[PDB]
This record gives C-alpha cells, structure tokens and sequence, in this order.
C-alpha cells in the first residue's frame, strides 16, 4: 500500500519562472546623450557668465 | 599658542577619530549590500570595533622577515602614514577655514598625492623575494600611471579659477558647480580616484593566490596599522579632493534668506550656525562619496594588469588631450578667460 | 636558465583546495606549469577494498565535497547494474531531483567562488546564501548538512519529510529572481567580459584529447550529456534542454552554468508536479534493510536485518564501469567486485582529474591572474583529484 | 608658531608615539623563524614608468599656462595650442606602434593541415 | 601536456646490461654533481661528503643484482628521486629520510648479545 | 521485470560489432568479451599502440577520447597486473573497455604518443602499482608522499602503511 | 611567602592595584576577543563549512571575524579538512610564521584522531601531531552552529587568559 | 525588516531597562511574549510581528553573563 | 699547465680504498693502478672539476680512465 | 535508408551550420548609440543599481547565541544510549554498531550480568572518527544508541573527546526528551 507519504497536489502546481527575466529598462541611448549634452550646454551657460561676472568684479576691485 | 594647539587637535579628533568609523562603516555598507549583518557584537550597535582592531594589532609582535632591512619597514609605514596625514591642511571646511591657509593650495594638495606613491615602492624592496619586488613594480606602475589623470584634470579645473587657492575655487563654484557642466570629467575621475588608492576594482596586485602568501609584505603588528591607516586616510583625502574641486565643496544653496529670517546681528551663535550648515554640506558630499566608494568595491570584479594599464593609456587619456582641446577652446570662443 | 619558478598555493590560494602549482613565467607568461596534487590524497581506494558496500558508501560524499549527491549516486548505480536490480519508479524521480539540485547546489558553489577567486565579492556570498537554503532540504531528508548518507546502493535510503515536495515549490519560485540578480551584474560586465572573452581557447579535437566533459567539452562546442546521450533515472521522463557553447573560451564556459541553473530548475517543476506513489526504497529484504515497523513483528525481517549489518549483501562477480554527468564533468566509477561482499577494487573517474591533467595545454601564454580565471572553471576542488 | 608649521613637525612625533608603542607594549620580539638564475620581463613593464616622465613633465610644463592664461589672450592660446599639438601626435606615435602591447605567444596555429 | 618538466625524460628500456650501466653511471654523475646543490636547498645541518658517502653507499646496496630488468625498475626509481631533489619538490622534511641514523645517536642499551634483546623480549 | 530485458536487443547488436572488431585486427586481439553492454577487449602487452590508433582512427571507429585508465592486480596468476582502458566515441555515443596484462617488472607501452590527456592518468596508476608505460615523459610519482617506497594499491602492503608521522 | 595561597584559577581582586590590573586585562583580552582574525587553511570536506559561516546565515563579521588569508597579520588557524602526509611540514611551517599571541582551532572530526581515515596510510592520525590546537570542533560535516560554538568556547578561554594578572604572578 | 521604525517600536514595547540589558546582550530588539523558562532558569520568547525574517522568530534571553 | 697534476694528486690523495698514495704517477690507471671501481671512476672526475668549477660533457667524462687522460682534458678551459 | 558505416542517426542536426558573425556593417544600432552604451557604461550602472536595490532590504543572519538555524528531526549530532520506560540501559551488545561503523569508532565488550540478562560491560565510541553515518543509528533493533541533534560539545582535550559508557548514558539522561520528540517524527519514516 501507500498512505501517509507525500505527493504532488491534484491541481499540481502553478509554472514557475525560469527564464532570464531582463527588462531593457530606461531610455533609448540617444536620449542619455542628449540630456548629457542639454546639462552640459546649461551649466557652462551658468559657468561663462559668471566668469564674465567675475572678470567685471575684479575690474570693480 | 594656546588656541592654535587645540585648533589642531580638535582636526585631529575630527579626522583621525574618523577614519577609524569609516572602516567600521565599510563593513556596515557590505554588509547590507550583501545581505548580512554588520559587526553588532562588539559594541553598542557594534560600532567602536576599530578600537579592538587596533589595541589587538598594537598587541601582537614584531616579527621580522630576515630578507628584510628592519630600518626600511620602518620607513615606509611611518611615510606611507605621514604622507596621507599631512595632506589635510588645505581641505577647506567653510570659507577659508582651513589649517594653514597659503595661496598655493593645489601645488600642496597634489604634491602630497605625488610623494603617495613613494611609499608603496618603497615597501616591496624589503623583504626582497623575486615576487616580492615585482609585486611592488606592477603596483607602482599602475600608481604612477593614474596618478597621471589624477594630476591632469586639476589643471582643466582652475582653467576656471587661474588660482593656486583652494578656497578660491569654492567661492567661484557658488554660481555652479563644476560636475553639474562637466559631467564625463566625474566619471573618468571617479575611476581615477578609486585608482590611486588600493581600491579593489583596480587592486590586483593585493593577489595573495598570486604570491608566496604575499598581499604586500605580510609585515604585521604595529606596522599594519599604519599603511592601513594610510590607505584609509588615502580614500577620503581623494574624496576631499573629489569634493572640493569637482563637486559643491561646502556649499549648499544661498542661506542669506533663510538667515535674514532668523538672526538680527551677529553673534557668535551665528557663526556657529554658518559654520555647522556649511561643514555639514562639506560632510553630506564627502560622506555620500566615502560610500560611493564602497558602492563600486562591492559590484565588480578585479582586472588584469595588461587591462590595467590599457585602462590607462589608450582609453582614458586620448579622451583627456580631448579635453585639453575643447575647454580651451570653449574657453576662447566666448571671451571667459578666468582671472585671479 | 629556467623561470624563477612558483610555488602558487602551499594554503589558501583557490578557496576550497590546496592548489600547489609550479609555474614557469617568462613574461608573466606561462610558458609551462606543473600542479603537484597529492596535497589531499587521503588513500581513499585502499580503504574501499576493506569495507562492505554497505559500509563503502560514505567514502564518496568526502569525494567531491560540492557535489556529494552525484557521487551517491553514480556508486549506487555501478552497483545497481553490477547487481541487476532496479530502482522502484519514486525512488528513481527522488533520486533525479535530488542530483538536480546537487547540480543547482554545486554550480552556486562553482560559479560564486570563481567570481571571487577573480574578485565578485558579491556573488559570493548571495550564491551562498541560497546554499544554506538548499543545506535545508539536505536536512530534512537524511542527516545533518553537506554529507548525506543517502543514496544506498539498493537505491534511496528513506521516505521525504511529509512536506518537503511542498515546501521547495516555494523555494523554487524564488530561486529564478535570485539567479537572474546574479547574473545581472557578471553576464554584461565589461570588467568579466575582458577577463573572460577568449581566455584560455579548447579546441573540439583537443578536448577530446584531453579527456574532458561535462560543461566544458558542450562548451567547446560538442553536444555530449550523459543525461541524454545514455539516459537513465527518468530524465528520459523529464524534458530538459542543454546548453551548448560556442568557443573554446572560459565564457562560454561561465555561460553554460548560468544556463544550468535555468534548466535544473525546470527539472524541479517537471518533478514536483509528477512525484508518483511506490516503494522509496528497493522491493527486496536482500539488498537493502527492511523498515524498521515490521522487523520488530516478523522473523524473516531480522536475519536480513543482521546479515546485511554484519555481513551486507553479496554480490555478483564481474567488473562495471559506470558513469554520469556530475556537474563538474563526466564522473566515472570502475567497480571489481570479488563476488564477496567487500568490492575487490574500486576506482573513481574524479572528473576534474583530468581537468588538472589537461591544465598546461590550456595555460601556455596567458597571464598570471589569467591563471586564475583558467583555475575555478575548471573546478578544481581538490577533493576529487587526488584520493 | 602658526599652526602650519606646528602641522608638518607635530604628526612624525604622533608617528613616533604610534612607532615606539608596540616596542613598548609587545614581547618575543624574534624567534628561529630557490633563487638561483633568471629574472623576466616585457617591455611593457619598463616603458610605462620611463614614458611616464614626459607626460608627467608636460603637466608642471602646462602649469605656469593655466595661471597666467587671462594675460595671454588668444595668443597665449594660440602658442600652447601648437605645443599641444605637438604633444597629441608624440602621444600618438606609440598608440600605433602599439608600445604597451604585451602580446601573448599562444597563437592558435594559423597555419592549417597541408599534407602530402 | 606536450612538453615535460627541466629534467624528466622519456622512460626507455636499455636492451644491454652495458647501456643500462652507462646510463647508471651517468645518473651517479649527477647526483654527485648536485649534490652541493641540495645542502644549500634542504638547509642540512651537515656536510656535503656525507652526503656523498650516502649517494655512494646507496648503489652499494644494489651492485649486486642479476638481472638486466630489475635494474631497469631500479633505475627509474633511482631516476624520479633525482626528479624530486634537484627541484623543490621534496621538502626538508622529506629529505632527511636519507638520514636517520645521522641526526642522532642512537640511545643507551641498543641490543646486541641474546641478553638484551631478551630483557625487553627483543623490542 | 528483470531490469537485463532493455539491455538485450542492443547486447546482441553489440557482438556483431565486436566478432568485427576481431576479424578486423586479428594479429592483436586475443578475445573480446562482454557483459550487459560493456564491450571488453583482450590485448597483448606488446600490442596496445596498433590497436589504440584503429580505434581512433577508423570511421566506423572513434574512440577519441581517454576517459580513465587503472590496473587490477589479481596476484594468484603468473602476469600479476592487468591494465584497463576507457573510451567514448563522442559521435556514436559508445564505450570500449580494453585489458592488457603486465608483470610488475615487465611493461606496457605508453599511449600518451597518441591521447594528451592519458599522459596524466598513466602518471596515476604508476605510484599506485608500479606498473610502467615505456615511452613516455614526465613519468614520475603523484598523488603519494615524494619520499613513499612501496605501492599502496599492493594486496601485499599493508593498509596503515610503513611510516607515520609526527612533529619532533 | 605564604605557605597558603589561592590558585589563579580561584582568586579574586582584594588589592586596588588589582582592580586596576583586571580592568586593563579586561580591556586587553576584550580588544583580543573581538577583533579576531584566523588565517584560511581549509583544504577539504571540512573548508565549505568554513565559508558556511562567511554564507549570510550565520555571519561571522558580526562576530569580528574576518580571514585575513596571510599568517603574519592571523591571530589564529583553523586546521580544517584532513591531514595528509604530504602536507604536514607545510602546515608546520604556517604554524611557524604567526605571531606569538596565537592560537589553533581543530575544526573537523579528521583533523582531531584521523577521523573517517584513521587507518590510511598517507595520512596524519589528527593535527596533534603538528601543532597545540586547544579547541577541537567536532562534527564531519562539523556544524557552522557547532563551528561558532567552539569559536564561543575558544572566546571565553581568552577571557580567561591573564596576560595582565600574571606579572604580579598570581 | 530592520529598519528604525521597528527597533525604536519594540524598544517602546518592551521598556528601556529590558532594553538596556538587551542591548548589552543582543545587538537587537526583540519583543515576544514568555512562552516558557527554563529549568536552569532561561526565559524564551516568540515573536509575532510581521516584518521578521525567516527564523529569527524565537529566541532565548539567558541568565548568566556567561552564557553560552 | 704546470703543477696542474700536483693538485690532481692532491685531490686524489684525499680518498680512501689507494693502498699506495704514492702510487700517483701521472701515468697512474684508475682501476688497474690505483684500484679503483667505476663508481670511484665518476667520483673522482667529479671531484676534479669540482677543483676547478669547469664542468664536463658525459662522454669526456666516461672516457677518462687514467689521471694521464685527465692531465690529457685538463687543458680545455 | 541505409546508413554509411561510421555513421549513425547522429547526423548534425537541422540548422547545425551557425549564421556567419555579423560585422560592424550588419549591425542594427548606429554607432553612436552603441557607443553611449561603451561610454557611459550602461551595464555598469546597472549592477550598480542591482546592488544599490539590495542594500534596502532584509539581511538573513541570525544571532547565533540567540537564534538557531533549522534543525531536523534526523538531524545527526553526538550520540546517547536510550533507556527504557522504569529506567534500564536499552543496549545490548548485538555488535551491529561495532560491525557497521565504517571508521570503527565503537569498541564493546559485555558481559553476562549478575542476574543473566546480557548487557554492555565497556560501551565506547571514538569521536575523534564519529564520521555522522548515522548507520550507528540505523543499526539497532532495540534503539539503543542515537544522534542527539547537539552539536555544541566543543571540547579542549582528545581526552574528552572518548565516550565511555557513563558520558552516553548521560547523554541519554540529558537528551531523552528531545530524543522522544525526534522519534515522535521519524520512527514511520525509519
Ligand atoms: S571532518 Fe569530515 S568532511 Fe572534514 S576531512 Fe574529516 S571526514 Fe572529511
Ligand atoms: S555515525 Fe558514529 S557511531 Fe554511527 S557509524 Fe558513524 S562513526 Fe560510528
Ligand atoms: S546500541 Fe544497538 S548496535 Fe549498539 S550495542 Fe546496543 S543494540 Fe548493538
């Protein structure tokens, strides 16, 4: 006989996940240059100015 | 006399009575970056356990190699050490604070760096086994080659100030930052930061599988807390120099609404403040970086020397002479050249 | 006139194995290597000879000391087909998941612990982890951790728990989110990438020359597994693809284990589902023990029970040579058996034997921490080589 | 007497109460406890620290430039420029000749099975 | 595996007694040629002409065997232990096998006549 | 059922292969033999390597591949040890067993002339018989002692051995 | 002298000078006692339980220990796994090179009487025959709880050492 | 889990002078409810809460400091 | 060389099993003259040009059967 | 059909022949962005924020002294002879423990008592080679000896390490609650 042991449920089991669960996450790549570039072009547009701000300061002293 | 001896001191329990907790911390960080728990039963909530660390380590002998000029094992730890202790006198903490101010920071700030590598070629001739000494060659080299970058981007930096003082670059970053325009320039300067220390990214040469049991000399007791100490010193001294001249050193916003706000006068209460808010944004950037650090120690695996100095040579620095042709020439093409 | 040769490893270069290595470097260059292994060499085989098969089957969890299972397991099936009895149907799915998640247990191991001989410290200790998680389903079914006495040669030693084909369904669900994070920082990862792209080529011919199998002979490109070329223990009931590489490289190599685990995971949901009824261990009283219920109530039981504790069970003459895909490679067995009950002879194929023997064909020109990148995908654990 | 000074000569005495306290505080100072011919080499071991030179020069060469550089307007530039362009071409001399290449000696045998 | 080690040879059987004693005589060359070698490598406490007068007297104890294939086996074993001690690959430890009866006197009452061997009932 | 049924119909295959395999080398086999699919092949001493070259060389024939070489010492008979190889034909997936016989003092031919990797196996069974494999480099001990005398493997030696050790 | 005096197992701080000496061997053998670092030996089926206890589940950073692998800077050793013939002058001349304040600890049931190869004849019939262990950690598979436990059992011999209590030698 | 929010909880469940022998001997807080002691004298705990890893639940507060 | 075979004498003079140290001719056979085998043979070869420091090919050194033939070498170097 | 010889249904199979490897002209992406992803180092900061992630979450370790890990009922640790109900020694000496003790560990001798029954004069194992079979276990019909799930014995000598009689019946006096409830859930799968 057999009672008492172990074994699988009548429904079985729900499939599991086994493959390679990689999302391409973010942006497309063009998108993190153009950004790159749009931080850059404003913070030198803060830089120069205020190097120029600067240059008319140390006329000022 | 009298208020210069503590005004080193209290530096002193500010630095060195922290460089102990940061390699506390470092086991606090991989700890939960790899899902365990810290130190937890030395102390408190574990904390202090650099202070078991080190009396231990005090306690333990001095055994000599006999292949080794005991004077040279000497010499190194105790320069190694200095070294990356008397490159704290122009970290700026506030405006203008710092242990001695010369208008020739930079200069003081790098050549320090440069007699960095001094040390650690000296150390592996003692003892001086064949993979001893070649150990010590394949580390300088990569020491030297590195600290090249790390030399070569402070002058694209005060291509923006034209001066030598450190604090002066703070008071000009107060417009904007320099990370915030020169974005790549962090990334290839957060590599080149984590190169001139021992970092194990890049710290090969740490191969005790390589060796005879050798990570550099295996030379312990009282001397291994000091090239230890050095190297722990040698991280957040190159944070330092991370936060001053690339990121916002000690400031944070403007402030002057918020404090026309509270006080009416000064008043030493008020220094005090202005003190505390601008140390603190010097601390939340040095100590967001320390942890950086830590952050790319634990994701990647170690390199190949031939990738080492690949690394160096012909991905890294071709990208810098680049450098060195646009931001002059940015330089030239508004009229923006930076005076004193 | 010669290199100024090395001594690689007197204690802890490789982690788990003394790995004393002469290397002869020219350039950091190899331009020959000879590992002395002996380190371990306990003299396993001449102790075999004097023990019953009964007495003979912990000899084999200490071989192979990452993957003990398979080593159970292939000595119970040498002996098995030396002594043409057959397994009952449970006891042959018990015994196939079992060696699967030995296998999931065993790359976790290998995989981790070469990302740390080369510097992933993080692999390292979250492969471990799962590890631990997997030292618990070894508890439940026979003792303690990492040495099952477990598969006897009459087949399986005892039942399951009541509930462990439940309580790893829920492990293995997770398992798939825990294997994918690994492999999302090595499998890119221009640092691994570099270190591990061409690193140490193996030809088709000359990994048959060499003797080599398991992940690294399907790496080179050969699509040889024992669990389908000469199936046994329901993998024929089982579906399950192989991976297969490409190069000759050590990535090929490293992505193959990735890939493994993504199998023996589909043989774990193939095998919690379809777990039948029957007899756990063999049908007979005459190779195996009688349970411990009835032997108290019937005579017959207890004579079985005292022969096969103080003599064992005899066995056929004749000679076998068994062997199975162990995770390292292919693992063999070469039983002579006496017709008495202590096995006249017994040799083990340790499969990194020939991985160490085939080391400084592979070695020549590369780097010195190129020769660690060579060294743990290989698997040179040390338990196995030498004996 | 500024603290500068008191910097730079204060921190070997500290090295010094940090060297001579294991000579004070250990004990059992020093117990009983081939290299015959050949060392080995590439190029790309010595080259790195010799070519190294020029290119560290080149940087305090830079220095007193970068200073100076609101004087030399547009001129200035255009004389470290051409320096510059000088050095970028001596750069790329050995990136083509490849002198930190340390090539390795395991070919896989290009040359095929030509029989008979 | 293509290439060997510094030393090893490819195993081969002399069909002559006479090639078999050139090649014997040839290998207590080399012994005797590195044998100021393995003083400087196993760090003895002793002198090389000891060592000698045991490298002698080892192949006085098989001058006298007949036959032509037992002194082959003989020699490749003569052969591997060369192997080992011109390398690292025995250590000092393992090299002082050679001698124990050097390193130290014997000890009081080592038995020779039927009386002492009879009082400790022959050890 | 008898688990010997699933065998059959291949074992019976596999005779014809191997009366083949007899009429095709008949200078240097002296039998063949088998036993629930484990082909045995019987070989002279002197007569390994033209035996070892047609079973890699053939294309009904490949062998390819050493998996594991040992001997067994039956000490009641004149040639006391007998030398046992192990092949996979990678293509055909099959195996082939192959015996010689040695006395202690006489050898076996090395098959490291034609299997690289052999040369690593016939280095094993040397230290634990004595067993020789003439032609052959780097034939020397491993997996003993540097220092050992003897062969463990021996059913004269002893099992604890001559020697222990501890640190005077 | 006395002809009655307590043994140092037994005696108890009466003097102030020794409430001072026992607080500053607290203070020695508690630095001692956490900050705690073994040398990898490991080799066998008694080294994956070594890094059983470096796994997250039962970690030993909490504890202090780390595995500096280099014996100079190692308080102590683990002798795991077997002991084989031919390695023994190898883990003397590691025992050699430690520094005076040391330790070893007999992880595995080979490493104490052989264990499981007792009888073989290339084998060191357990690591007393090399080195002093003063712990054995038993267990063939010798638990990361029972691991733990002996290192537990070794912490509290070294609250018991006295380094400082014996100058006054007591 | 192991965040502020659940130390500083249970320490306001447990009470501060339990609290400072624990933390003196345990690095946690750990908040169950006396299943049972011991006969040399040991009290045990359980824990309900929901934010608790896998085997962390029960656990022993010792008597002596010398436990082991 | 002059004096050459008074150091080869010298070196000679040091072994034992030579009935006769005045037996050194320079004209003295190994195994005939000064009774020796053909382990002494190698031995003294050895011991020559350890004397020395030169070192010697295998069939120069086997062939040396008499100190008129080493006196007859003697004059590679 | 038939086949060759030298040739089995082991042909290579369908599509066996792999694509020639694409070029940098048979490349979907431009160059560009290929090479934002070799800059800025896209799978670089993605472990990064792999492991970032890891950083939020729950440890697993526990506090040893504090907390144990999952212990079996058919865990083994060391051993203990059982006793019976009204207290008597449960062993006799069927040497089955001696016979299948892979490494020898048990030695027995025993003897007939005073009032004829046989029991066990001198029990010993040797712990230094208790190899944890566990067959000891198996071994015995009148379920003597043990395995205790302890494993925190640690000792210091090799002289505590050899286990008389006294020292399992101790052991047997010590563990025999934990040494019921381990029965209570393996005696059906025994
Ligand atoms: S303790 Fe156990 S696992 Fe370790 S060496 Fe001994 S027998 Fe092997
Ligand atoms: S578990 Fe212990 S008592 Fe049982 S056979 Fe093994 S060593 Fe002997
Ligand atoms: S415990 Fe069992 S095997 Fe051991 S002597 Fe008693 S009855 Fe026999």
């Amino acid at each position: 006989p057999s009672v008492g042991q172990d074994l699988p449920p009548v429904g079985g089991y729900e499939p599991v996940q086994w493959r390679r669960n990689l999302p391409a996450r973010g942006f497309r790549p063009l998108v993190y240059l153009a950004a790159l570039c749009g931080i850059c072009g404003y913070g030198f547009y803060r830089a120069l100015g205020g190097i120029q701000e600067r240059r008319e300061l140390k006329r000022e002293k | 006399m009298i208020i210069n001896i503590v005004e080193i001191l209290i530096f002193l329990v500010c630095v060195l009575f922290s460089v102990a907790y940061l390699t506390v911390a470092e086991r606090k960080t991989l700890a939960y970056m790899q899902r365990r728990l810290g130190p937890n039963f030395v102390g408190y909530y574990g904390l202090l356990q650099a202070f078991a660390d080190a009396v231990k380590l005090l306690l333990k002998e001095i055994v000599l190699p006999k292949e080794s000029n005991y004077i040279i094992l000497v010499i190194s730890p105790l320069i190694t050490l200095i070294t990356a202790l008397i490159g704290w006198v122009v970290i700026p903490l506030g405006p203008g604070i710092t242990l001695g101010e010369l208008n020739l920071g930079i200069l003081f700030s790098l050549a320090i760096g440069s007699l960095g590598v001094f040390g650690s070629l000296l150390s592996g001739w003692s003892s001086n086994s064949k993979y001893s000494l070649l150990g010590s060659i394949r580390s300088t080299a990569q020491l030297i080659s590195y600290e090249l970058i790390l030399t070569s981007i402070f002058i694209i930096i005060i291509m923006f100030v034209s001066s030598l003082n450190i604090t002066t670059i703070i008071e000009t970053q107060r417009v904007v930052w320099y990370c915030i325009p020169l974005l790549p320039l962090l990334l290839i300067f957060f590599i080149a930061s984590v190169a001139e220390t021992a970092r194990p990214p890049f710290d090969l040469t740490e191969s005790e599988s390589e060796l005879v049991a050798g990570y550099f000399t295996e030379y312990s007791g009282s001397p291994f807390v000091f090239f230890f100490l050095a190297e722990y010193s040698n991280i957040i001294l190159i944070s330092a120099f991370n936060g001053y001249l690339l990121l916002g050193g000690y400031l944070s916003f403007n402030y002057s609404y918020l404090f026309n706000i509270l006080f009416n006068d000064y008043s030493y209460v008020s220094f005090l403040f202005e003190g505390l808010i601008n140390s603190s944004a010097y601390a939340i950037k040095l100590v967001f970086l320390m942890f950086s650090f830590i952050w790319v120690r634990a994701a990647f695996p170690r390199f190949t020397y031939d990738n080492l100095i690949n690394f160096c040579w012909i991905i890294l620095l071709p990208l810098l002479f680049g450098i060195f042709l646009i931001i002059p020439s940015t330089l030239y093409i508004f009229d923006s050249f930076p005076t004193l | 006139i010669r290199a100024f040769t090395i001594n690689f490893g007197p204690q802890h270069p490789a982690a788990h194995g003394v790995l004393r290595l002469i290397l002869e470097l020219s350039g950091e260059e190899i331009i020959r290597s000879d590992p002395h292994v002996g380190l371990l060499h306990r003299g396993t085989e001449k102790l075999i000879e004097y023990k019953t098969y009964m007495q003979a089957l912990p000899y084999f969890d200490r071989l192979d000391y990452v993957s003990m299972m398979t080593n159970e397991q292939v000595f119970s099936l040498a002996v098995e087909k030396l002594l043409n009895v057959e397994v009952p149907l449970r006891g042959k799915y018990i015994r196939t998941m079992f060696g699967e998640i030995t296998r999931v247990l065993n790359h976790l191991m290998s995989v981790c612990s070469h990302a740390m001989d080369v510097g992933a410290l993080t692999p390292f200790l979250w492969g471990f982890e799962e590890r631990e998680k997997l030292m618990e389903f070894y508890e439940r079914v026979s003792g303690a951790r990492l040495h099952a006495a477990y598969v006897r040669p009459g087949g399986v030693s005892q039942d399951l728990p009541a509930g462990l084909l439940d309580d790893i369904y829920m492990w293995a669900t997770q398992f798939g989110d825990r294997l994918d994070e690994i492999e999302e920082l090595l499998t890119d990862n221009r640092i691994w990438k570099l270190r591990t792209v061409n690193i140490g080529t193996v030809t088709a011919q000359d990994a048959l020359n060499l003797g080599l199998s398991g992940p690294m002979l399907r790496g080179s490109g050969i699509p040889f597994d024992i669990r389908k070329n000469a199936p046994y223990d329901a993998y024929d009931k089982v579906d399950f693809d192989v991976p297969v590489g490409m190069n000759g490289d050590c990535y090929d190599r490293y992505l193959i284990r990735m890939a493994e685990f993504r199998q023996s995971l589909r043989i774990i949901e193939q095998c919690c589902n379809d777990m039948p009824a029957g007899a756990v261990k063999v049908e007979d009283f005459k190779i195996n023990s009688p349970p411990r219920n009835l032997m108290k109530e019937d005579m017959e039981a207890l004579i079985h029970h005292f022969l096969l504790y103080t003599k064992g069970y005899s066995v056929p003459p004749g000679e076998t040579y068994t062997a199975i895909e162990a995770p390292k490679g292919e693992m063999g067995v070469y039983v002579v058996s006496d017709g008495s009950e202590r096995p006249y002879k017994c040799k083990i194929r340790a499969p990194g034997f020939a991985h160490l023997g085939a080391f400084d064909h592979i070695a020549r020109g590369h780097f010195l921490p190129d020769a660690v990148a060579i060294i743990g995908t290989m698997d040179l654990v040390f338990g196995e080589v030498d004996r | 007497m500024n603290t500068f000074i008191i910097f730079i000569i204060l921190i070997p005495i500290v090295g010094f109460a940090l060297l001579a306290v294991n000579i004070l505080l250990a004990v059992y100072k020093p117990y009983n406890e081939f290299n015959q011919t050949r060392l080995a080499f590439n190029a790309a071991f010595i080259l790195v620290a010799i070519l190294f030179l020029p290119f560290d020069l080149e940087i305090s060469t830079l220095l007193p430039y970068v200073m100076s550089i609101y004087l030399v307007s547009n001129y200035g530039f255009t004389i470290v420029l051409l320096f510059l362009l000088i050095l970028i071409i001596g750069f790329v001399y050995e990136i083509n000749t490849n002198a930190l290449k340390i090539n390795k000696h395991n070919k896989p045998n290009t040359d095929s099975l030509i029989y008979k | 595996a293509i290439i060997a080690t510094a030393f090893a040879e490819t195993v081969k059987f002399s069909g002559s007694k006479q090639e078999l004693q050139k090649r014997t005589l040839a290998l207590y060359r080399q012994f005797l040629r590195g044998a100021p070698t393995f003083a400087d490598l196993y760090e003895v406490q002793f002198s090389i002409p000891t060592i000698r007068t045991k490298i002698r007297q080892e192949f006085e104890r098989h001058r006298f065997v007949d036959d032509l294939s037992i002194q082959n086996v003989l020699y490749a074993k003569g052969h591997m232990e060369y192997q080992e001690c011109i390398n690292f690959w025995k250590q000092q430890a393992q090299f002082l096998k050679y001698f124990p009866e050097e390193d130290d006197i014997q000890g009081r009452h080592q038995p020779s006549n039927f009386v002492d061997k009879f009082l400790k009932n022959r050890a | 059922v008898n688990p010997a049924d699933r065998y059959l119909q291949h074992v019976s295959d596999l005779h014809q292969y191997a009366k083949y395999i007899m009429a095709a080398l008949p200078k240097y086999i002296q039998g063949f033999s088998v036993w629930k699919d484990e082909l045995t092949l019987h070989v002279a001493p002197s007569a390994v390597i033209p035996v070892t070259t047609f079973l890699r060389d053939n294309t009904s024939t490949q062998y390819k591949s050493i998996i594991d070489i040992t001997a067994v010492d039956y000490p009641s008979r004149e040639n006391r040890f007998e030398v046992v190889y192990n092949f996979l034909s990678v293509r055909h997936n099959s195996r082939i067993r192959l015996k010689t016989y040695a006395t202690e003092v006489t050898p076996v031919p090395s098959i490291t002339c034609l299997y690289e990797g052999a040369n690593w196996f016939e280095r094993e069974a040397y230290d634990m018989y004595g067993v020789f494999f003439e032609g052959h480099p780097d034939l020397r001990r491993i997996m003993t002692d540097y220092g050992f005398e003897g062969h463990p493997l021996r059913k004269d030696f002893p099992l604890t051995g001559y020697t222990e050790v501890r640190w005077d | 002298m006395p002809t009655d005096f307590p043994l140092p197992s037994q005696q108890k701080p009466n003097s102030a000078v020794d409430y001072t000496l026992t607080t500053l061997d607290a203070v020695a053998n508690w630095a001692r006692q956490g900050s705690f670092w073994p040398v990898t030996f490991g080799l066998a089926c008694c080294a994956v339980e070594m890094m059983h206890v470096s796994a997250p589940r039962y970690d030993q950073d909490r504890l202090g220990i780390i595995f500096r692998a280099s014996p100079r800077q190692s308080d102590i050793m683990i002798v795991a796994g077997t002991l084989t013939n031919k390695m023994a002058p190898v883990l003397r001349q590691v025992y050699d090179q430690m520094p005076e304040p040391r330790w070893v600890i007999s992880m595995g049931s080979c490493a104490n009487g052989g264990g499981y190869y007792h009888f073989s004849y290339s084998v060191v019939r357990g690591c007393d025959r090399i080195v002093p262990v003063d712990v054995y950690v038993p267990g063939c598979p010798p638990t990361s709880e029972a691991l733990m436990y002996g290192v537990f059992q070794l912490q509290r011999k070294m609250r018991n050492t006295k380094i400082t209590r014996m100058w006054y030698r007591k | 889990s192991s965040s502020l929010y659940r130390v500083l909880r249970n320490a306001w469940e447990v009470g501060p002078r339990s609290y400072w022998k624990q933390l003196n001997s345990i690095g946690d807080t750990k908040s169950g409810r006396l299943v049972g002691t011991d006969i040399y004298g040991n009290k045990f705990y359980e824990t309900d809460h929901q934010d608790e890893i896998h085997l962390r639940t029960r656990y022993v507060e010792y008597k002596e400091k010398d436990y082991d | 060389r002059p004096d050459a075979e008074k150091r080869i004498a010298a070196v000679l003079e040091s072994f034992d099993k030579i009935s006769n140290p005045a037996a050194i001719t320079p004209t003295a056979s190994f195994a005939k003259d000064l009774n020796l085998d053909s382990l002494d043979t190698v031995e003294v070869v050895v011991a020559i040009e350890e004397e020395f420091g030169i070192e010697i090919p295998d069939k120069e050194a086997d062939e040396i059967k008499s100190v008129n033939q080493a006196v007859e070498y003697i004059l590679a170097q | 059909n038939i086949y060759a010889g030298g040739s089995a249904a082991a042909a290579p199979p369908a599509g066996f022949r792999i694509h020639r490897p694409a070029t940098w002209e048979e490349s979907e992406e431009g160059a560009l962005s290929k090479a934002t992803k070799y800059f800025l180092l896209a799978e670089m900061f993605r472990g990064l924020y792999v492991v970032l992630e890891q950083f939020f979450r729950a440890p697993y370790t526990i506090y040893y002294p504090f907390e144990k890990g999952p212990v079996s009922p058919r865990f083994r640790g060391e051993h203990a002879l059982r006793r019976y109900p009204s207290g008597e020694e449960r062993c006799i000496a069927c040497k089955l423990c001696e016979a299948i003790c892979p490494a020898l560990a048990i030695t027995i001798d025993a003897e007939e008592r005073i009032d004829g029954s046989r029991r066990t004069t001198k029990y010993d194992i040797d712990m230094t080679k208790c190899i944890y079979c566990g067959y000891c276990q198996e071994s015995c019909p009148v379920d003597a000896i043990v395995e205790t799930p302890n494993v925190e014995y640690a000792t210091e000598t090799r002289e505590e390490l050899l286990y008389n009689k006294e020292k399992l019946l101790a052991n047997g006096d010590k563990w025999e609650l934990e040494l019921q409830y381990a029965l209570d859930a393996d005696a059906p799968y025994r």
